[PDB]
């Protein structure tokens, strides 16, 4: 239903209020991935195929040539295999002391290190901060989503899954 | 339309931040069922009074007026003078619980007054005090700045009208209709009490008008050359809302509970340049009609301009003929605009246009009575536009009124409910009766003997203003009241 | 009952047990006297036998 | 706990007089017609009748399409449409 | 003997036909096809129309009557509409939670047989508040009252207040000094509590004196009970009007609707697929401050809840909380109703808002809450008073999973960050300025700031979890209810989580107390730990801190002449109002949970209400954002460069503005300090994994996950997979030095007589 | 309306016209002469000593369905027999103390107008700790039963036990760690626990939640209801072998 256009500005956060209510109170438009996912493609200086956003500078992507999937950064990096977590193939910086924490919050406002933690994700190239985690000392880092994307498009989109090799 | 006054706020220092916060609740004021829960629906509109003109000063007093922390009066020459440097064009005053010890708040105003007096400007200061002297301050704040911001303009239009009439030999004062369905009198200040004067007299009259014959359930609906209002009388009288929202504001007076939407005849068609989609409004034309008056000046189509195209009006009896309607002028001007844009005849730009109206301003009339649990089969449609009758068979089609009615005088609809209106006066005096359940019958007759004076002092007053205005005590009815919990 | 401290001797009304509603013979009977001994409402059958 | 006093003041006043007229035939006088206009709704064209509001009698009928016109009220009747006068000068709306 | 059932069955029967319809089906009740409103579908909406019309205006009648601003202003009471089974149809606004934890009540009572005694009876009332039985905290008080046809029972109006106070240890309504259920408050398991539309003598004068704010439970009784009566006479209205026939055919095939309702709106705003996310929250019991009467409370731990999102190609979906802590010793448990109506408010505010609210979504969710986690414990002990601890905690990390799957479809309208820590909570006892025994409990933390949006900044003072409709109350309302004056009112700076899309700002509160006698205070949020976490880039809110000031000696300085602490805290590293106050006892710290402490007139008390977390990466904020944030107190001036790259210079006027030579290459050199002082994930897992292996934590840490391997194998497997760690390597909890009471040994309410528990969760 | 008392006169006429008699005449309800002791001493004492008897026994009896050693050993459990006005007649041994506690209960409900609501009718039970009202502390939880004939109250019975708890924050029943009411445990103010001799499934539910040794508890109440319904029945077996009037 909706103007791509006015897609457009929802992603460069300049919808105009009374499209952003219209867009939120009534029925969703079925042709939004398709539109979206199309909008997000013209604006990366890569050529391979989107498959699925997963961040606003992070996708799922198929490799033009080995029909691979991957996940890979806005600025070009592939990280690892879209069944992987990106994370562990990324860089990480850990806020675990108050000297780290006072940087990004003013004492006292700051969580406690000892029982809590900022993990900052970048990717290796361009230093974009895809993901931050706030768990304890200890814990595991987290695989996110691991989407079903053959049944997304081939069951709720009525679209062919795109081509895919291991 | 938020075209007020750059209107300035001095309140309790510390606290300058809460006009802006809207208490939270005015992020949803006035939201039907789905938008209340749906949370990423919730939206702040800009505050009346923004941030780098709102002040501080530094004074505190408890809720029975006792005076904590006395009024530091530097910090109130300060609040003052920041906002003369600031080109305010009114300064308005809200310090907590004034209503019950007004001396701080008072001395601030006084303070503000001397300021004003020596930077030469013509600022004026509303004291909420002096306006608004009742608890819940964001509720008095926003009524009381409604004084600085919207009514300033038209302070002068009833001492005008008044002295024009009076110049002309009336030998009455003039009343206003007031947002409790209530006359008061012209010379108020608080012209806040009158600010939704016009649509409440459409809905007195079509409640006068069912009482002669027996309509007790009625829709009003008025269409004029701005906005279509939409209210409900059920069994015989219309809802008033004690502490009510308007305009997602807060507000300290009492509401008849309407609608509206902002289209009328007047109201400008364009088109979004990206979405290429019409958009009538929200602003209107107003006394110009459109282009089809030449004389108007006025250059984008209105929806005026789609009647004349359609055949809807007679070019030459807009108000019996006195006013030259040019049928081409607004050919010309929809098919630039709307329809060579759209690809479509000046026809079909024209219906489209009227037909998006018909059918938007049906589905808010048939929602307005869903969301209050009533079917429109309960009820008769009083239409009554002066341009509603245009469109009666639009947000009528099949809704299923009992019937949907045209009265013969329906352009004047609003000033027949005011000519209608009761003469009355009211008047009001608080009090601090406090029994028990088991009581003595002589602290029983101390308290019936003070509400007994507190009538008879208020009695004096009603008849005291009938006489200054012509009318023997023998000729007034009355009607005594009182408040309990 | 099943917390207590003291019981009551009951003449069995049975010769001989074995099979399910002679066992609901014998908490009946139980009961029975539970009153007499006491009263109606003194019998607390939840906390089991 | 009585919090208030209130006290009411009414003196009488001349109310507008609704109109009670007898009511007579539902065919319109033919004073009341004043031509025609070309009127267009869905994507057609119709020669609408146009009526004087004020020589409409009590109890007359309009089928649309039409337009009623008075000095400064416009009341539209579009096919598909009918409207009756009754005897306080109210005009209904029926569907039709 | 008759049912008392429209049908002629009981209360139980006709449930237990229900449920095996549904469990056989699918389909609530069995209803493959819906009569009513496929072939009748105008008198369908008519009465879904009329119906909750009815409830909406119902609540905002009633809380009229309340003296408490909680009802009167917040509008924190609710009103729903039951089937005779005890399923919701319809409710009003407000906090309808309860429409799951009144709904449990009604089932309760079908399950333990009430209909042979004490017998549901027309004009009858019944009140309760049961925690066991799936309430949220003793302070949310249900009226039940059934609704009869021709003599026959056709379903039951439930209403809900919260109430000030139930007398527990602690004074206010979020309560901490009790450790267990004895000493958390007036406790009601489904009383009768009148008849014949008339309350019982005997529980008016018990239930009074169980109390410290007497005149505004009262109140908060007669709301409930004019709602309820208000919303039986609707409907007896709307079955003489339209016919028992569409009625009863309404009452059922509306809750089917409900759960078609989730299912399409799944199917059209989501991704199939799996989605994994975590939450944490801090419960200090080992400072000083919090004065507790048992040892074997004394300690600090860590409430965990992971949650396994599992959402499939049908349109159903599952929620496992396999990894779980267990319940303690404080009032910040939950049970699984309490948990799962929790997750249900929740889709009502971005899956479901336009479909039917009632239990259809919660027949077409998957729960499973392990046995003896907190948000399902198997202890009959255990205490609820400040349940939205914990349970505030867990919910939020599910907007964030539930927000995955918008943004990969494109629905970025819908994506949120997650909610505020519903937090500081200003609660206090003594007396009031009327010299009557009186208990405190601001619902100023009704708003909070909320999460940031893949398309613009979070609401600042806005909402809370359990209602979106956020409410702060006048301060001239809550001055007559508390012995307390405003110094302050402010916007609560670097309050909101950074990001691209900043979350929103708290707000902050600065007290003084005033005409108050023998007056105690303290506080209750999160300090150590932020619940909330950001998105996509975006950093969690800022978490909690304490300050109150004893001694102030602020008679003298208010008279003469001197400064006095006015507005927020703004800067807490940087304070102001310390050096105004030269004699006083400042407590500034981040114990924000404490215990009763002796509070006199001109003493401080500093209220803070949480933000929100953001979204994106921070240095992708517009520039001009951050230099209004600036400006508009939303952000200290410090972090625009520090957080977001932004270079600001202050103009003529004062007023910041951007910097954009320098901004941009503050950017730019930020990329390279991150690529600098990052290292490869593989690099820093050894080195955290030498810290397990050595054990090297905090004892918090450590009993977090001693606790969590024992209720969830499958989590404990996880870990020992993810970190490589040897079979050798063990955790057990009595090795880790704080006391561990309660953690084998345990004792369920359905071990008690009579007790028949109603089962909504895997388990 | 007619009171429910013998005479006709309510629960508070009755107690109010007797207070008076004794205020003006220094004897209780007014009696400057025993007409049964004086006149029918033989009388008088048969019934003294059959009703003592009677309280003494059923408080020995129903001590054994406690699990409790408090009240089944140790015999902290008593039975009081009282008038129309709740003064008491007779008493078995043991935590006597609650002669006067029961009674001041029993005067709490005459004087609050229970008769009008929640109603004084045969068959009913009542349980009650108040502290407030008099009674000693929560633990010691009172059973009282009216005792009616041909249709009107003739007097109550009240039972007394012992309770090893009542849910306070400390765990026992002369605790601490709790320092004001709230905490203090399960506080009962004169509530129809039962009415058809029967206790109200709500009341059961609750109560034993509340509370930890919870079997114990139950049967307390047992013992309580049991050595009531004991000196209920014994009453009428006097009186209809003796006489309303004696
Ligand atoms: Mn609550
Ligand atoms: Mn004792
Ligand atoms: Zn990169």
């Amino acid at each position: 239903a909706y103007t791509r256009s006015k897609i457009v500005d929802l992603v460069d956060g300049k919808i105009d209020p009374d499209t952003l209510h219209q867009m939120l109170s009534t029925p969703k438009d079925p042709e939004r991935f398709v539109t979206y996912v199309e909008i997000l493609q013209e604006r990366m200086p890569w050529d391979d195929k989107i498959i699925l956003p997963l961040g606003p500078k992070l996708f799922i992507v198929q490799q033009k040539v080995s029909k691979k999937w991957t996940v890979r950064c806005e600025c070009g990096h592939d990280f690892c295999d879209w069944k992987d977590n990106w994370k562990l193939s990324a860089r990480v910086h850990v806020r675990d002391t108050p000297q780290k924490m006072e940087e990004i919050y003013p004492r006292l406002m700051a969580p406690t290190p000892s029982w809590q933690v900022i993990r900052e994700y970048f990717c290796p190239e361009c230093g974009t901060l895809h993901d931050v985690e706030a768990p304890t000392p200890w814990y595991p880092v987290i695989h996110d989503f691991s989407p079903d994307i053959e049944g997304f498009y081939q069951e709720w989109l009525g679209l062919p899954v795109p081509e895919r090799a291991d | 339309q938020r075209k007020g006054l750059k209107c300035g706020l001095i309140v309790n220092r510390g606290m300058e931040d809460f006009h802006r916060m809207g208490r939270a609740v005015q992020s949803h004021l006035g939201y039907a069922y789905e938008d209340r829960i749906h949370l990423n629906t919730h939206r702040y509109d800009p505050p009346l009074v923004p941030r780098h003109l709102t002040r501080g000063v530094v004074e505190r007093t408890d809720m029975i007026g006792t005076q904590v922390i006395p009024l530091r009066e530097d910090t109130a020459r300060d609040a003052a003078r920041d906002l003369i440097a600031a080109d305010a064009e009114g300064i308005v005053i809200s310090l907590l619980h004034s209503y019950k010890n007004p001396e701080n708040e008072r001395r601030v105003r006084d303070i503000v007054l001397e300021e004003v007096e020596k930077s030469g400007k013509k600022i004026p200061v509303f004291a909420s005090a002096d306006y608004y002297p009742v608890r819940k301050e964001t509720h008095r704040t926003n009524t009381t700045i409604l004084e600085g911001y919207a009514a300033e303009p038209s302070r002068q239009t009833l001492s005008k009208i008044s002295n024009a009439f009076k110049e002309r030999g009336t030998k009455f004062d003039f009343r206003v209709m007031a947002t409790h369905g209530g006359t008061i009198s012209w010379k108020a200040k608080e012209l806040a009490r009158t600010i939704v004067s016009g649509p409440i007299g459409g809905v007195i009259g079509a409640k006068y008008l069912g009482e002669v014959l027996g309509y007790k359930n009625i829709a009003c609906s008025d269409i004029g050359g701005t906005s279509f209002d939409v209210a409900l009388i059920t069994q015989g009288e219309m809802t008033i809302k004690n502490d009510p929202d308007m305009a997602r504001l807060v507000l300290s007076l009492p509401l008849v509970a309407m609608d509206s939407v902002g289209a009328g005849a007047g109201s400008f068609i364009r088109l979004d340049p990206y979405t290429r989609a019409i958009k009538l409004g929200p602003d209107s034309a107003g006394y110009r009609v459109g282009v089809c008056w030449k004389e108007s000046g006025i250059e984008t189509v209105t929806i005026s301009d789609c009647h004349m195209v359609l055949g809807y009006l007679n070019p030459d009896n807009f108000l019996g003929g006195a006013v030259k309607l040019d049928r081409q002028r607004s050919v010309d001007a929809i098919k630039a605009q709307i329809a060579d844009p759209l690809g479509l005849s000046v026809e079909d730009a024209a219906a489209g246009v009227i037909e998006l109206l018909d059918s938007d301003l049906r589905d808010y009339l048939r929602s307005m009575i869903s969301g209050k649990g009533y079917s429109p089969a309960s009820f008769v449609c009083f239409s009554y536009g002066g341009a509603g009758p245009v469109h009666t068979y639009g947000y009528t089609e099949g809704l299923g009124f009992e019937d949907v009615i045209v009265p013969a005088w329906a352009a004047g609809f609003s000033a027949f409910g005011c000519a209608a209106a009761d003469f009355e006066y009211r008047y009001d005096k608080s009090l601090d009766i406090n029994m028990p359940t088991e009581t003595p019958d002589t602290d029983k007759e101390k308290a019936a003997a003070t509400l007994q004076a507190a009538w008879e002092e208020l009695t004096k007053n009603v008849l005291e203003e009938f006489k200054l205005n012509g009318y023997s005590a023998d000729q007034v009815t009355l009607q005594p009241g009182y408040r309990m919990q | 009952y099943r917390g207590q401290l003291n019981d009551l001797e009951i003449e069995s009304p049975l010769a001989q047990a074995h099979t399910a509603a002679d066992w609901d013979q014998l908490t009946d009977a139980f009961n029975a006297t539970y009153g007499r001994v006491y009263a109606a409402s003194a019998r607390s059958p939840e906390l089991g036998y | 706990s009585v919090t208030g006093a209130i006290m009411r003041g009414m003196v009488p006043i001349p109310k507008p007089k609704i109109p009670k007229e007898p009511e007579e035939g539902e065919t319109p006088p033919e004073s009341a017609k004043i031509g025609t206009r070309k009127f267009y709704r869905k994507k057609r064209w119709v020669d609408a009748q146009l009526y004087h509001m004020e020589s409409l009698r009590p109890g007359n009928r309009v089928m649309g399409p039409a337009v009623i016109e008075s000095d400064a009220t416009t009341f539209v009747v579009p096919d598909g449409f009918e409207t009756w006068l009754d005897g306080h000068r109210l005009f209904h709306l029926r569907e039709v | 003997t008759r049912g008392i059932v429209r049908g002629g069955e009981t209360l139980k029967e006709h449930r237990d036909r229900l449920m095996a319809a549904t469990k056989a089906t699918g389909r609530y009740a069995g209803l493959k096809t819906l009569e009513l409103r496929e072939r009748e579908p105008i008198l369908y909406n008519k009465l879904f129309s009329r119906l909750r019309a009815g409830v909406v205006d119902a609540r905002e009648t009633a809380k009229k009557i309340a003296a408490s601003p909680i009802v009167e202003q917040e509008g924190e009471l609710c009103f729903t509409l039951y089937n005779a089974a005890g399923d919701s149809l319809l409710t009003s606004t407000g906090i309808i939670i309860h429409v799951g934890t009144m709904g449990a009540a009604i089932k309760y009572m079908i399950e333990n047989n009430w209909e042979a005694n004490p017998g549901v009876h027309d004009k009858d009332i019944f009140c309760n508040n049961d925690s066991l039985i799936g309430n949220v905290h003793p302070c949310d008080i249900h009226t039940i009252v059934p609704i009869f046809w021709e003599g026959e029972l056709i379903g039951w109006v439930g209403g809900v207040t919260h109430v000030i106070d139930t007398g527990a240890v602690g004074p206010g309504s979020m309560a901490t000094g009790q450790v267990q259920r004895f000493g958390d408050g007036y406790s009601i398991t489904c009383r009768k509590v009148g008849a014949n539309d008339t309350l019982f003598r005997d529980w008016l004068h018990e239930s009074q004196r169980m109390v410290r704010t007497t005149r505004y439970w009262m109140l908060d009784e007669r709301t409930r009970i004019a709602g309820c009566h208000m919303i039986r006479k609707l409907v007896e209205e709307v079955v003489a009007e339209e016919g028992i026939e569409a009625y009863w055919k309404f009452a059922y095939e509306a809750v089917e609707h409900g759960r078609l309702g989730l299912q399409a709106r799944i199917k059209a705003m989501t991704i199939p697929g799996t989605y994994r996310q975590v939450g944490f929250v801090d419960v200090p019991y080992a400072h000083e401050d919090v004065r507790v009467p048992s040892d074997f409370a004394k300690l600090d731990t860590i409430m965990h809840a992971p949650c396994e999102m599992t959402i499939r190609r049908d349109g159903t979906w599952r929620l496992d909380f396999e990894g779980s802590s267990r319940w303690g010793w404080h009032t910040y448990n939950a049970h699984q109703v309490s948990f799962t109506s929790g997750i249900w408010v929740m889709m009502t505010q971005t899956l479901i808002p336009s479909e039917m609210i009632n239990d259809g979504a919660a027949y077409g969710t998957e729960f499973r809450l392990p046995k003896g986690t907190w948000m399902n414990p198997d202890d009959r002990r255990v205490a609820f008073s400040y349940s939205w601890h914990f349970l505030v905690s867990a919910w939020t990390a599910l907007w964030r999973g539930l927000s995955r799957s918008y943004f990969g479809r494109g629905y970025l309208e819908e994506v949120n960050a997650g909610n505020a820590n519903t937090s500081n909570w200003l609660q206090g006892g003594g007396f009031n300025q009327y010299d009557e025994i009186h208990a405190v409990n601001s619902f100023e933390c009704a708003a909070n700031g909320t999460g940031a949006t893949a398309v613009q900044d979070g609401l600042s003072h806005a909402a809370a979890i359990w209602n979106p409709e956020g409410d702060m109350g006048d301060m001239e309302i809550w001055e007559l209810a508390e012995p307390l004056v405003y110094l302050g009112r402010q916007i609560k700076a670097s309050s909101g989580g950074s990001g691209k899309y900043r979350g929103g700002c708290g707000f902050e509160s600065l007290r003084m107390v005033w005409n108050a006698k023998d007056w105690t205070m303290f506080f209750m949020g999160n300090g150590h730990i932020s619940s909330d976490w950001g998105l996509m880039g975006g950093y969690p809110a800022a978490s909690g801190y304490r300050f109150a000031a004893h001694k102030t000696n602020l008679k003298e300085l208010i008279a003469s002449g001197a400064e006095i602490p006015l507005g927020g805290d703004t800067d807490p590293e940087n304070p102001t109002w310390d050096a105004m106050l030269p004699d006083a006892q400042i407590k500034r710290d981040k114990q924000a949970i404490t215990t009763e402490e002796m509070f006199s007139d001109y003493d401080l008390y500093l209220n803070y209400m949480r933000g929100g977390p953001g979204f994106g990466d921070p240095l992708d904020r517009e520039p001009q954002a951050v230099a209004d944030d600036i400006n508009g107190g939303y952000v200290l001036e410090r972090f625009a460069g520090e957080v977001y790259g932004v270079v600001v210079r202050k103009g003529a006027d004062g007023q910041y503005g951007v910097d954009e030579a320098g901004t941009a290459a503050a950017r730019a050199q930020i990329r390279k300090d991150r690529l600098a002082k990052s290292v490869p994930v593989s690099e820093w897992m050894k080195g955290e994994r030498e810290k397990i292996l050595a054990k090297d934590a905090g004892t918090q840490v450590r009993q977090m996950f001693a606790a969590s391997f024992k209720l969830g194998p499958r989590f404990e497997k996880d870990f020992r997979t993810f970190w490589s760690l040897p079979d050798s390597w063990t955790l057990p909890e009595e090795e880790i030095g704080v006391p561990t009471y309660g953690s084998r040994y345990s004792m369920d309410i359905s071990e008690l007589p009579d007790v028949h528990t109603v089962q909504f969760v895997e388990e």
